[PDB]
RNA sequence: AUUCUUGGAUUUAUUGAAGACUAACUACUGCGAAAGCAUUUGCCAAGGACGUUUUCAUUAAUCAAGAACGAAUAGGGAUCGGGUGGUGUUUUUUUAAUGACCCACU
RNA sequence: GUACCGAUUGAAUGGCUUAGUGAGGCCUCAGGAUCUGCGCGGAGAAUUUGGACAAACUUGGUCAUUUAGAGGAACUAAAAGUCGUAACAAGUCAUUAAAGAAAUUUAAU
């Protein structure tokens, strides 16, 4: 029960509306820009102005409301124009008092958007009334100020509706956006009951939509979804310049939870994060504003998956972006959004368990960054190496039968490449970290003294040390000869998930379930600094080359630079 | 983030004939897509409501009625009588010290071949001007009590399908027939029916189902 | 007058379970329990935790449409304590304050 | 603290499976020589008290060795079963009656 | 980690090449799983003697460079590690009309 009135962008309460007993669910603003009435589950309508004057009780029907829209002579909800109901019914009223002029009963399914968008003339010489929000059909209603009404057509061309649009001039000859709950928005034609083109981007139910202040065939258009916005071209069909439905841009935001992060841009421009969403969002680093408007490429999210993403990585210049997910595959994406198939270099099939970690070799210019070193929960690790064409271009099968490296019983949680291509060590949940050679796939070393599984291991870029994290509140650092344990850091008040070095080989920066990030040094083995601006669990980390900006990961979508 | 409660069908329950008002209540089903259509999916939901809440007669606040779904038609679905049960508060109200608990069970077929097993509860009362504090049975009269109930229950079943038997269970006509016959042995108190449940419904059979409908 | 359901309060020891269902009892909604609303692994049947979870359970049910509901109180049953739990009285008092309806309630303790 | 858990734990609705036992009634009551004996129903014998104007005629009693089975003086009140009596009631708008009850006697 | 001397000419590639290896289609003597048609043809799979053209594959040596590089002599890094030694510094109230059931709006004094 909160329907509160504000003023200019200070935001102070002018008056508080909590008077009616049912919880207010819907509300819209006015073309007079001064009056506001809210929809609720008791069919309770209260016309209020802001000075404040909260006028005459309108009470003539029950039910519930889930859509509302106004008019310049009938300035109320869909309780006056028509009736927002849970069974579907059109009720005829007026701006004059609570008499009932005419009544109209046609629906058998629930519908609340009976006059979800106006007909601006209310005489309809060539105009129409459009309606639907729950009944999953589109009906074409007449308007009669004194007689019963007629249905013009019905449209069973949809399977689910939530909101209806209508051309501003009202003829309907031009584009008409209809947003349905079936992850589908369409361009329809009112006088003929036919679609122009249907557009299928999302995998989620469309929310309700209001109006744009634009005229006819518009200039831009905005589509609403889950923590993302997208701008669409305005033809979608051979109207002015182009057809065969396309998307102009898809501006990305931020998700609450984050698993991993990796710098994409070669001058440390772009960051790509892996979330619970099955998409690739690239906002964060160059955008010191809110949502993305300043990344120097075509801003567009990627999708080639069916489940969530587990770990993601790229090389130095950022031309190959290899990612890992739960759909048992490995997909590498290109920097500047070009390929031969869609934007995918190749999708690699052959994993018998979930693909929980992914990694690249060191950069040269080609070859090694053309390759792929991915990991799966099938107690193995898989290297895809085809050198004779340019690799990461085609579907590669080189390690599926017995070329895979299998000596594990609990799953490997991470993997790291040395600055040379010779050795690489992966950490695993069975309290050990193993060094294997990349040229052969033979067990080079077995490093273990722990009390919990090892979620992250990484090398120093001077390849003199080794950094690994275990859930016994300690971060351990090893020699390059594996004949002597070098250093054992303790002081973290809980478990450490991920540890990493700085690019000047100065500091060990750690991230765990503490609630604060810690920067120890790799030189004296003491605490150089700790940083405390979090209260959630820390899961990922990334280091720039310069050492001033350090980005961290939280559980609520907060990225803190230091 | 899916929010399935903008996707579920809102749906209602229609009741059979020999009752009071056929409006019952609501459910929530699914969105009728192809491959999971909503009609053929469930077909067997179970409604368990006190009959006093539907009959209106407030001297029936125990003895809840179990229902079973058969047919569905488009914001209507029709249900069938599956079981009848007492509340736990009702029989545990009854069981007093210094008296004898007599039960009976019988497996008996209806006219249309619904096989149903009912139970029975019987309690001993004191007469007027009793002196003794218990008034038990004789352990052979209990044989004479279980046998009279057993032959009466087989007579009333297999006749005029279960709705009329439901039309006898509601005003509990059965209890007076138990009462008068078995009184010559030993008088009695509270006797009720306490359960009926079914396990051998023959067939789908829409033909006799629509004869109760208006 | 209203649209109905059953609340089925299972007040065990060291936890309290509340979940409202449909009229049939196969369809669930708002399953949120008392142990969720504090983290000490000790006050999982404390009444302020019971009043906390009953508010959020009545929150989502008021946001879908259910306004009237039966309760079916239930102890652990069988060879257990057969006793209504700590967070049963205030929790029934918590959701009745939220703006719902309470009528014709009974007991589903398995008392064998 | 141990354990289980998104291949969904716990809760919820529908089933099937396995083993186990007769919950309030259940008593200072009954049965059995004791150890022991609680769902309905059927069968197979065994036992006690009562009643008896039936029958044998001292056929009796108590207990080392030994075997089966089991670790191995005279009143009072209430109650159980049977029998007798009734200036008796109740079920009987059914003619009878079985049966419960009230009181006495043993 | 970088520059140098130096054995292995190891592995990659380049120049030359002994040696062995060799796709593919063309023709013709023989052959028939199979075809719309007033004695049977258009069409058509396997197998087959001989003859011309033929790309190219595998490996060994000579020489250079990279990598791996035993061993030999520097620079830088690690201010680093232990021990010893030396001096400095540091705690819009009221009454009252109009609309509005209620709030609220407006007027009056």
């Amino acid at each position: 029960q909160l329907l509160k009135i504000f003023h200019l962008k200070t935001g102070k309460v002018v008056r508080s509306m909590k008077i009616s007993s049912p919880s207010y669910i819907l509300d819209a603003d006015s073309t007079s820009t001064l009056l506001a009435v809210g929809g609720t589950d008791g069919s309770i309508i209260v016309v209020d102005i802001e000075n404040g004057y909260i006028t005459h009780s309108f009470k003539g029907h029950g039910g519930t409301i889930s859509s509302l829209k106004f008019y310049g002579q009938l300035n109320s909800k869909i309780w006056l124009l028509a009736s927002g109901d849970t069974n579907g019914m059109v009720k005829v009223w007026d701006l004059v008092k609570r008499k009932c002029l005419h009544t109209l009963q046609e629906h058998t399914s629930a519908v609340r958007g009976l006059d979800i968008i106006e007909v601006p003339d209310n005489d309809e010489p060539s105009l129409n009334l459009l309606s639907g929000g729950r009944d999953d059909i589109i009906n074409l209603w007449d308007f009669n100020m004194k007689k019963k009404c007629k249905l013009l057509k019905t449209l069973p061309v949809n399977q689910q509706v939530e909101s209806c649009g209508f051309l501003k001039d009202g003829d309907g000859k031009r584009i008409i956006y209809t947003a349905g709950g079936d992850a589908i928005f369409q361009l329809i034609d009112s006088e003929s009951g036919s679609v122009l083109k249907r557009t299928n981007k999302p995998i989620e139910e469309l929310f309700i939509i209001g109006v744009l202040p634009i005229l006819s065939n518009s200039q831009m258009f905005l589509v609403l979804s889950d923590q993302t916005l997208q701008l669409i071209n305005v033809e979608e069909d051979l109207k002015n310049d182009e057809d065969t439905i396309q998307v102009t841009s898809s501006i990305a935001g931020n998700h609450g939870i984050i698993a991993d992060m990796r710098y994409v841009g070669p001058e440390l421009n772009k960051l790509a994060l892996a979330t619970n969403s099955p998409s690739l969002r690239i906002i964060p680093v160059p955008d010191l504003s809110g949502p993305e408007a300043s990344l120097p490429l075509d801003v567009e999210i990627y999708e080639g998956h069916e489940d969530l993403l587990n770990s993601l990585d790229a090389t130095e210049d950022g031309l190959w972006i290899a990612t890992a997910s739960k759909d048992n595959t490995a997909i590498v994406w290109r920097y500047n959004e070009n390929s031969c198939k869609f934007d995918i270099y190749a999708k690699y099939i052959g994993h018998s368990a979930a693909v929980t970690a992914v990694g690249l070799p060191n950069i040269v210019s080609k070859g090694y960054p053309e390759f792929l070193l991915t990991a799966s929960n099938d107690l193995t690790i898989k290297k895809w190496i085809i050198p004779k064409p340019t690799a990461s271009m085609d579907v590669q099968i080189i390690k599926v039968s017995e070329y895979t490296r299998h000596a594990h019983e609990k799953d490997i949680n991470a993997l790291s490449v040395s600055p040379n291509d010779s050795i690489f060590a992966t950490a695993s949940y069975d309290k050990t970290c193993k060094i294997w050679n990349l040229e052969n796939g033979e067990l080079e070393a077995t490093l273990a003294n722990h009390k919990r599984g090892l979620w992250d291991v990484s090398f120093c870029q001077y390849d003199k040390l080794l950094a690994t994290s275990s859930g016994d509140k300690t971060v351990k650092i090893w020699s390059l000869d594996t004949f002597s344990v070098m250093k054992t850091l303790e002081g973290h008040t809980n478990a450490v998930q991920r540890c990493s070095f700085i690019n000047k080989q100065k500091q060990l920066i750690s991230c765990g379930a503490d609630g604060l990030i810690k920067i120890w040094d790799c030189s004296s083995g003491e605490c150089l600094k700790t940083l405390d601006g979090h209260n959630n669990r820390l899961w990922a980390l990334s280091t720039m080359n310069d050492g001033d900006m350090i980005v961290s990961a939280d559980a609520d979508g907060v990225f803190q630079f230091w | 983030v899916v929010d399935p409660f903008t996707r579920k069908e809102w749906f209602d329950i229609k009741a059979p004939s020999t009752f009071e008002n056929r409006n019952v209540g609501k459910t929530l089903v699914n969105k009728s897509t192809g491959l999971k259509s909503a009609s053929d999916a469930l077909k067997g939901r179970v409604v368990e409501v006190c009959l006093a809440d539907l009959q209106g007669s407030e001297d029936h606040s125990f003895r809840k009625i179990k229902l079973r779904v058969d047919e569905v038609q488009g914001k209507n679905l029709l249900t069938n009588f599956h079981g009848m049960d007492f509340t736990t508060d009702k029989l545990r109200s009854m069981v007093r010290k210094w008296q004898t608990l007599i039960e009976a069970n019988v497996t008996v077929k209806t006219s249309d071949d619904y096989v149903l097993r009912i139970f029975a509860i019987a309690f001993t009362r004191k007469q007027a001007n009793q002196v003794k504090r218990h008034s038990y049975a004789q352990s052979s009269h209990i044989r004479a009590i279980r046998k009279v109930i057993s032959e009466i229950l087989t007579k009333e079943v297999q006749g005029s399908t279960l709705a009329q038997l439901t039309s006898k269970l509601i005003p509990e006509v059965i209890n007076k027939e138990i009462e008068n016959a078995t009184k010559d042995i030993f008088p009695l108190q509270n006797i009720h029916v306490r359960k009926v449940k079914l396990l051998k419904q023959p067939k789908f059979d829409v033909g006799a189902l629509m004869a109760l409908h208006g | 007058s209203q649209v109905f359901g059953v609340a089925r309060i299972y007040a065990s020891f060291n936890d309290t379970f509340v979940h409202v269902t449909d009229l049939s009892g196969k369809e669930t909604i708002a399953r949120v329990t008392g142990g969720m609303k504090v983290k000490a692994d000790r006050d999982e049947s404390s009444p302020y935790a019971a009043m906390l979870a009953a508010q959020d359970v009545a929150a989502k049910c008021k946001e879908v449409g259910i306004t009237a509901v039966h309760v079916k109180i239930r102890a652990t049953g069988g060879t257990r304590t057969k006793t209504p739990g700590p967070g049963g009285q205030a929790a029934l008092r918590a959701l009745a304050r939220s703006g719902l309806r309470i009528g014709r309630i009974e007991d589903v303790t398995p008392v064998p």
